[PDB]
């Protein structure tokens, strides 16, 4: 299947308590490979799975080097942001950036993301032409003027379709058994009465990998997606992901419901009836 | 300047088992500031030595965080977890359901 | 493998 590979980076201004917080996560799919937080004593990009571990000396001073670097932009960009949206020096303020690649079963470059968010509010980012911007408001038009005129589409461009690529491939191959593994949900059904008239089913998928699942109730062959509970898929805490669905459901008539599991990781499609 | 309330769910890696070892789970999602507080309670008292994940976010650029502990569920021992954020007027309380 | 060259806003 696809993969993908992102780092995600979280700049916080503290007026008064420093310098901004800077904390950065690399991830391939669901699987995060290293850390860095500018708070931290060890002052280095530190794995975080056991196949990154193989990456020599060399790999640990480059990638600590190039997350230092970003941590020091993002610092000013802080303060430039500030100055353009003619904020006060006294608040504390959120600089959020994305970037990384997808690629295909045949390894080839399907896709590449370099984006920021302000506040919580989009910013700027690359369109997936990776030739032009989208800017949120006239503040982040000021940016992308500037970026149209110094040719950072290209420069991101070249990443994302050379070293990006080159690395998720590389990551792909040395941690092949962590992240070429699908592991199945392991589902089952529950029943609760509300009353004689009413239950509650609640369709289970525990211990998956990747997250990426669809839990459907359906009424003889019909989505009931409007009245489902669907939780967000949640870690359980072991490299594996957990989601229930739950509908409830006139006593007498829970033969008509089913769940519908489609996962990677299973050959078929599960459907799953209440079996008492 | 977005703002997003914190959503919490608590529950455990395992199916849990009456005095069987397991992992107590806080996972906090789709907030926005950073800046969060989370505790694990048991009967109302803090649970001391309780690890987190490192903040990562997610497409609609929200925070998550997980929050967890080793612990062993009993019939009556109580487990929760506590949030504050600055969405919230005080601290929620999400209370485990060991079938959640 | 982190990008590198990062721009000012």
């Amino acid at each position: 299947g696809s993969h993908s590979m992102r780092y995600f980076s979280t700049s916080v201004s503290r007026p008064g308590r420093g310098e901004p917080r800077f904390i950065a996560v690399g991830y391939v799919d669901d699987t995060q490979f290293v850390r860095f937080d500018s708070d931290a004593a060890s002052q280095r990009m530190e794995p975080r799975a056991p196949w990154i571990e193989q990456e020599g000396p060399e790999y640990w001073d480059e990638e600590t080097g190039k997350v230092k670097a970003h941590s020091q932009t993002d610092r000013e960009n802080l303060r430039i942001a500030l100055r353009y949206y003619n904020q006060s020096e006294a608040g504390s303020h959120t600089l959020q950036m994305m970037f990384g690649c997808d690629v295909g079963s045949d390894g080839r470059f399907l896709r590449g993301y370099h984006q920021y968010a302000y506040d919580g509010k989009d910013y700027i980012a690359l369109k997936e032409d990776l030739r032009s911007w989208t800017a949120a408001d006239m503040a982040a038009q000021i940016t992308k003027r500037k970026w149209e005129a110094a040719h950072v589409a290209e420069q991101q461009r070249a990443y994302l379709e050379g070293t990006c690529v080159d690395g998720l491939r590389r990551y792909l191959e040395n941690g092949k058994e962590t992240l070429q593994r699908t592991d199945p949900p392991k589902t089952h059904m529950t029943h609760h009465p509300i009353s004689d008239h009413e239950a509650t089913l609640r369709c289970w998928a525990l211990g998956f990998y990747p997250a990426e699942i669809t839990l459907t109730w359906q009424r003889d062959g019909e989505d009931q997606t409007q009245d489902t509970e669907l939780v967000e898929t949640r870690p359980a805490g072991d490299g594996t992901f957990q989601k229930w669905a739950a509908v409830v459901v006139p006593s007498g008539e829970e033969q008509r419901y089913t769940c519908h599991v489609q996962h990677e990781g299973l050959p078929k499609p599960l459907t799953l009836r209440w079996e008492p | 300047m977005i703002q997003r309330t914190p959503k919490i769910q608590v529950y455990s890696r395992h199916p849990a088992e009456n005095g069987k070892s397991n992992f107590l789970n806080c996972y906090v999602s789709g907030f926005h500031p950073s800046d969060i507080e989370v505790d694990l309670l048991k009967n109302g008292e803090r649970i001391e030595k309780v690890e987190h994940s490192d903040l990562s976010f997610s497409k609609d650029w929200s925070f998550y965080l997980l929050y967890y502990t080793e612990f062993t569920p009993t019939e009556k021992d109580e487990y929760a977890c506590r949030v504050n954020h600055v969405t919230l007027s005080q601290p929620k309380i999400v209370k485990w359901d060991r079938d959640m | 493998n982190y990008n590198y060259r990062y721009r000012l806003f």
